[PDB]
RNA sequence: CCUCCGCAUAAGCCUGCGUCAGAUUAAAACACUGAACUGACAAUUAACAGCCCAAUAUCUACAAUCAACCAACAAGUCAUUAUUACCCUCACUGUCAACCCAACACAGGCAUGCUCAUAAGGAAAGGUUAAAAAAAGUAAAAGGAACUCGGCAAAUCUUACCCCGCCUGUUUACCAAAAACAUCACCUCUAGCAUCACCAGUAUUAGAGGCACCGCCUGCCCAGUGACACAUGUUUAACGGCCGCGGUACCCUAACCGUGCAAAGGUAGCAUAAUCACUUGUUCCUUAAAUAGGGACCUGUAUGAAUGGCUCCACGAGGGUUCAGCUGUCUCUUACUUUUAACCAGUGAAAUUGACCUGCCCGUGAAGAGGCGGGCAUAACACAGCAAGACGAGAAGACCCUAUGGAGCUUUAAUUUAUUAAUGCAAACAGUAUACCAAACCUGCAUUAAAAAUUUCGGUUGGGGCGACCUCGGAGCAGAACCCAACCUCCGAGCAGUACAUGCUAAGACUUCACCAGUCAAAGCGAACCUCAAUUGAUCCA
RNA sequence: GCUAAACCUAGCCCCAAACCCACUCCACCUUACUACCAGACAACCUUAGCCAAACCAUUUACCCAAAUAAAGUAUAGGCGAUAGAAAUUGAAACCUGGCGCAAUAGAUAUAGUACCGCAAGGGAAAGAUGAAAAAUUAUAACCAAGCAUAAUAUAGCAAGGACUAACCCCUAUACCUUCUGCAUAAUGAAUUAACUAGAAAUAACUUUGCAAGGAGAGCCAAAGCUAAGACCCCCGAAACCAGACGAGCUACCUAAGAACAGCUAAAAGAGCACACCCGUCUAUGUAGCAAAAUAGUGGGAAGAUUUAUAGGUAGAGGCGACAAACCUA
């Protein structure tokens, strides 16, 4: 991901990453499950419903999509009509 | 690459110009011609190969005379210088041409045809039908091209109006103009083809290189090709 | 001289084509010099004579950006010079030819002293600003004399 | 192939 | 005593065995003092070969080889004329040597003349003794190749037979010098022709290819490739190919017929051969003894007619055998001389070295112990010979295997024609009664035969290729929660017989040992009141 | 105590400032280091390639306009390893050193010297007493690897336990590594002296400071912000392109020359055989005379033979009587 630019010597980013990927504020990122739209004749509806919902990653995922990218990407954006707003904040958490 | 050639006299003489072999090398010095190298030196002779040509004040016809009978090593037949005038010049020799021989460059295309002989010169507006002619040329003024080797001569087929259509050795047909002229009967040295070899020794002596020992594999060119005729080529431009 | 892909693509093979202009061998007449050249001229060059209704126009008009040519820098500065010196270009007998020609190209007029200048490569440019300032070395003998003659002058008059 | 290394001769200051 | 040497010319740095002092130190493989030196002294004087030629036009076909007979073929190494202007003259480079190129004072190499041994020039030996071993020389009672795969040094002087190549020659400089490449004879294709080689040539010529003389001959084919005509064809001395079965009277080896294919179903010749394994073939001879050699046979199912088949005139440092005569290779070795060998005098290495106070047997260990266990063995130190061991010295093995590390060759493996010749289109010129003709030279698009700008060649494989497999499920190995592999032994699957509420949301879990993936379901709005075991496909893009 | 150990100066690297120079006479474009004579032709051109994407065919900062935040954002990219701006607030003239070194360090340098090839080119160590060397004095010695002074004395990985004394008595299988297992008969080593091998981001841990704000403009923030400390090796291949060099050995060609006694000479690309061209075999050595030699047995030696001189054909090639043979061991 070059650590060391040739012009700024700064870090850089995978837009692969940006493009597939949604990162919250809280330290999650959103992902979408592969083939949801696919050969959807041959798959149950229940499985049609189970790929059409916004998946969490693991640890180790959101450790390396972390890596990934800057702190230009880790900051906190205030939308004016953000549908994922109320899950930039996690409350209710004991440790 | 200083190669520069030997061709360097501007002017007709008779002294035998001494030239240099090549063996295939032109003017950057890569080998581009295979099988030629290594000879016994040569001495070169200007031949005239242009028959009919007036002398300095002269227009009509003239006489010659044969003089004697060489051998010229750059090609196969052999030369003779003929005297005739103020000047000598050297020429291609015909079959049966001794010392003492008399011969006729005229250029006066008459209503009949001339019952020439085998040693004079005439244009082929002149000659009968069916008659054994060699040194042909293809433009008025030009120079004997073909025809030239030893013992080869072409016939003449028939005439229409301004053209004359000449049989060449290689059974192909070929029409020139009625005012070209061209010697009569055939070269000298006749028999070339029975010269047997006999050793390498007379291919390194008259400077030829042995072929490539590479074993090369026959594509699809090493078969027999029957075509027929090619066409007969026109040299007469028509407007 | 550039590079072409292969069948429109950049998924294949990049190879390198370089594109050659068309050359028409013409010929010119101008009129500012009254006389005619043999140039290999284009079809951009021919389209841009015919804008500008004549050759002599679209040689003064261009600047030295456009000709991309010696020959026309050195046509102009000669144009130039022959409407600036107002030398006589035909021949006697007949002046009206020449003030119609003078009168048809008077909105240029540059000075004879900034005309000379046009088109010149510096190696030229340096070439002239020598020989101009050739001069051969003065002797110091007629220095000297026009000194002491000066001088005595000076210490006589007064 | 036949292989064969040449050798090398040290400079004739020592 | 040798002279297989030397003197000059040609090439080559130019002072490199003349004197003087130092010669204490420093280079002689040791010394005197000097061909491996420090400083000073000056050699070589040209007549030797060079340093060269005032122009304008023109002239130069009857070789050399004692050149006089003769005789040729590879057709050849030497010459002037008319005119104009020019009467100043001897300057320059080297004349030494014991010498050059190979890191050297090297048993290597160097062109021509001179007497081919002389009038040029040098010393195989430092001394002591005669160790073994090795190398170079003379011969030997009897056998003369009986030893060795093979006549392998050697001296006598040596005949015949077979294969291959026509011959001379040349090729792997530095392990193969040959049957290998070439050579005259033959055959195929292409080209109607003037300036830079081809060629200052003309279809008895030139270029591109295959075998390679003379004797007998080259029988067939365009279904497949290419080439030529675009007339569906021609070409094979162009790439290549010329059957099988059944019936066949006593025995292999058949006359003949039927059947299917196709261009023909092996022609001539020759041989168990330089010729797939059977093959040490029948048999004769050469030896008393012969897979060695010659002679007549093809089931040669894989010889074969220019990828040419066989004898023949001559020949081969090519590959094999033998006859009359002889050489210690052997039975069975020996007599002498030199190099060399042992000691004395000095210069004086290279490879190699973890340290050694370094014996043997049995047994053990990373599987072959002088250093481990039990025994045997033992005062110490040098010289002179052999190899049994220390898996001894030289090359990070050239043989086997791995590498998404390379390179060479050939394509009908992949991107493409970037450069030609042919094409069609568009612009560029000019005539032409609503039509045709598109010449010479430039530009862009697409195609065809040669070059090419780049690349890779998947995995397990009881070492690799060949044998087998590449995804998933079930039955025993794995027996009663779960997981577990094998190139352990078996069934299969890449789908289906019928309604689309096979609609939308939403608590809780399992999860093929990670992830990507898959599956069940509380409840609500909406509607009348789902079967099988694997049964499959993600990113990008469209 | 012999061999041999240390003695600082030519200076060496980068900053700030400053823009730095080029004939005493002769010779220097032909055989440069040459005083003197008749065809004037000579440049104007996408660089390529390695590596990476685990191959590789698209792609891969290097492009010569001062900082920073924007921002590694939109974008380009077999949409993948990667590449990468712009619009925008803005960027305080002048001061002479080394928390670098001292000959294996620092430029290779006292020097681009010797040496290697015809050639481009490659290319290394040097110098230590002293105020008075016009003080040739008497001292300053003492430490590593090699030696004598002063050899060995039975037994054993060289060592330990020990006693009044070295041995004698018992125990005990060198060093680092790919390896489950190595002293193994696997790899490296003769010693001494000098030199040589863990360089760094987002995210993390700890400690000061301030605080709903922190921070010397830009950035972050539902207890945060700033600063400091802490951390990620060396050497070793075959391959490819670009700019220049070679036919003096060897392959071929060109112009002018030279060489071959004697006998049989059948007329001859005939035979034996001198000098000469090449080397089929034996024996000698493989750190030799020699990075390819020594005698004969060898083939040719009137021609397809050899050789002195000069020139040309060079790598996407030259040449080739085709050995993938040769192109300076
Ligand atoms: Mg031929
Ligand atoms: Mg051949
Ligand atoms: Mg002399
Ligand atoms: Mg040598
Ligand atoms: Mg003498
Ligand atoms: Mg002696
Ligand atoms: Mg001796
Ligand atoms: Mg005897
Ligand atoms: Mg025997
Ligand atoms: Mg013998
Ligand atoms: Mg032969
Ligand atoms: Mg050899
Ligand atoms: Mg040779
Ligand atoms: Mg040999
Ligand atoms: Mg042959
Ligand atoms: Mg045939
Ligand atoms: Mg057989
Ligand atoms: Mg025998
Ligand atoms: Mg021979
Ligand atoms: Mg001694
Ligand atoms: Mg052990
Ligand atoms: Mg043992
Ligand atoms: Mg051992
Ligand atoms: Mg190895
Ligand atoms: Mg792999
Ligand atoms: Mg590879
Ligand atoms: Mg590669
Ligand atoms: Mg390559
Ligand atoms: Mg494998
Ligand atoms: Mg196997
Ligand atoms: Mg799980
Ligand atoms: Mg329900
Ligand atoms: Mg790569
Ligand atoms: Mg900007
Ligand atoms: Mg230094
Ligand atoms: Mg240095
Ligand atoms: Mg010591
Ligand atoms: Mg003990
Ligand atoms: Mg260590
Ligand atoms: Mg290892
Ligand atoms: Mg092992
Ligand atoms: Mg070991
Ligand atoms: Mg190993
Ligand atoms: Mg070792
Ligand atoms: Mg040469
Ligand atoms: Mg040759
Ligand atoms: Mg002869
Ligand atoms: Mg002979
Ligand atoms: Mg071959």
């Amino acid at each position: 991901l070059t650590y060391f630019s040739a012009r700024k010597g700064k870090r850089k980013t995978v837009k692969a990453v940006i493009d597939r990927f949604l990162r919250l504020h809280c330290g999650l990122w959103v992902r979408r499950k592969a083939g949801y739209k696919k050969k959807l004749w041959k798959k149950t509806p229940a499985r049609k419903k189970r790929l059409r919902e916004f998946v969490f990653c693991n640890k180790t995922q959101s450790k390396l999509l972390d890596k990934m990218t800057t702190s230009f990407w880790k900051r906190r954006n205030w939308y004016v009509d953000d549908p994922y707003q109320k899950y930039h904040d996690r409350t209710n958490l004991k440790v | 690459a200083n190669f520069v050639s030997w061709k360097s006299r501007t002017k007709y003489t008779i002294t035998p110009v001494k030239m240099r072999k090549s063996g295939g090398r032109d003017h950057t010095g890569r080998i581009r011609v295979h099988g030629i190298g290594g000879g016994h030196k040569q001495r070169y002779r200007m031949i005239d190969f242009l028959r009919f040509r007036p002398e300095e004040t002269k227009s009509g016809p003239f006489e010659e005379k044969v003089i004697q009978v060489r051998y010229d090593p750059c090609r196969s037949a052999d030369i003779a210088l003929v005297a005739g005038g103020s000047r000598k010049r050297w020429i291609i020799a015909t079959e049966n041409m001794q010392a003492g021989d008399t011969i006729l460059n005229s250029n006066h295309i008459g209503r009949m045809a001339v019952a020439a002989r085998e040693g004079d010169a005439h244009p082929l507006g002149a000659l009968p039908v069916g008659t054994l002619i060699n040194n042909v040329e293809s433009e008025p003024g030009r120079g004997a091209q073909y025809i030239r080797a030893a013992g080869t001569c072409g016939v003449l087929l028939r005439k229409v109006n301004g053209t004359a259509i000449i049989q060449l050795p290689s059974k192909r047909q070929m029409q020139v103009l009625e005012t070209c002229v061209a010697t009569v009967g055939r070269v000298s040295n006749v028999d070339h083809n029975k010269r047997v070899i006999g050793k390498a020794g007379r291919n390194r002596w008259l400077g030829k290189r042995p072929n490539s020992g590479r074993w090369h594999r026959k594509g699809g060119w090493a078969g027999r090709k029957i075509r027929p005729l090619p066409p007969m080529k026109s040299y007469v431009k028509l407007p | 001289l550039g590079q072409i892909y292969a069948n429109n693509d950049k998924l294949s093979k990049r190879l390198k084509k370089v594109w050659k202009p068309q050359l028409f061998e013409r010929e010119f007449y101008s009129e500012i010099l009254d006389k005619k050249f043999t140039v290999t001229v284009t079809m951009r060059t021919l389209d841009l004579i015919d804008e500008a209704y004549g050759l002599d126009f679209y040689i003064l008009k261009a600047s030295g950006e456009d000709l991309c040519s010696k020959f026309g820098m050195d046509l102009k500065r000669g144009m130039l010079l022959r409407l600036a010196r107002q030398d006589p270009q035909l021949h006697p007998e007949d002046p009206e030819r020449r003030a119609a020609i003078y009168d048809k190209y008077k909105e240029f007029a540059i000075p004879e002293e900034e005309a000379e200048w046009v088109g010149l490569t510096l190696e030229e440019a340096i070439e002239k600003q020598r020989l101009l300032e050739e001069k051969d070395p003065v002797p110091l003998f007629k220095i000297y004399v026009a000194e002491l003659i000066q001088q005595l002058q000076q210490q006589a008059l007064s | 192939k036949k292989r064969f290394t040449p050798p090398i001769y040290q400079p004739k200051f020592k």
